[PDB]
């Protein structure tokens, strides 16, 4: 604890994101609609939006 | 107001062991990079301190 | 857990000491980086080995 | 106080100027000078130069 503040130790988490190229399984909270068809709609599929 | 300047001429720059010399967070550079210091050269260095 | 001079290390395209021997992170990095001090819990006066 | 240093209070002011459309009210210590005309001149009218 005596040294300075460029050599106190620090903590370091990296989160690494793998894009959606397979199917996803890890995603963020958000609430599903049912699905609507022939008909120009705004659209979220797994987080494209469109 | 009367800052000391140093000259660093005819000598071998290893720019690694400044790290571990004084506890600074970044090691601010405008017109190179502070990783590739040692594979290009100069021709002289000028040391001011204050 | 690294030391202070070292956190700028850990970014895409960097060399020196953990970026080249220790922890090499690709170019096309698509993440987060989080670091935090830790001089309470991470270290001891007479030296953490 | 004994809790990390990302979860210390912090005094926040945040400094909204909005811009000259009306006329100008509050600004600092700039010398004025006396205005001449019918010559080609640098002027500095309420902080816009030409
Ligand atoms: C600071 O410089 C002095 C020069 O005598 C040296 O003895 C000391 O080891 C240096 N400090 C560090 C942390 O290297």
């Amino acid at each position: 604890p005596t040294y300075g503040v460029g050599h106190q130790p620090y903590r370091v988490v990296v989160l690494s994101f793998e894009l959606l190229h397979a199917p996803a399984t890890v995603c963020g909270p958000k609430k599903s609609t049912n699905l609507v068809k022939n008909k120009c709609v705004n659209f979220n599929f797994n987080g494209l939006t469109g | 107001y009367a800052w000391n300047r140093k000259r660093i001429s005819n000598c071998v720059a290893d720019y690694s062991v400044i790290y571990n010399f004084a506890p600074f967070f970044a090691f601010k550079c405008y017109g190179v990079s502070p990783t590739k210091l040692n594979d290009l050269c100069f021709t002289n260095v000028y040391a001011d301190s204050f | 857990v690294i030391r202070g001079n070292e956190v700028s290390q850990i970014a895409p395209g960097q060399t020196g000491n953990i970026a080249d021997y220790n922890y090499k992170l690709p170019d096309d990095f698509t993440g987060c980086v989080i670091a935090w001090n830790s001089n309470k819990l991470d270290s001891k006066p007479s030296g953490n080995y």
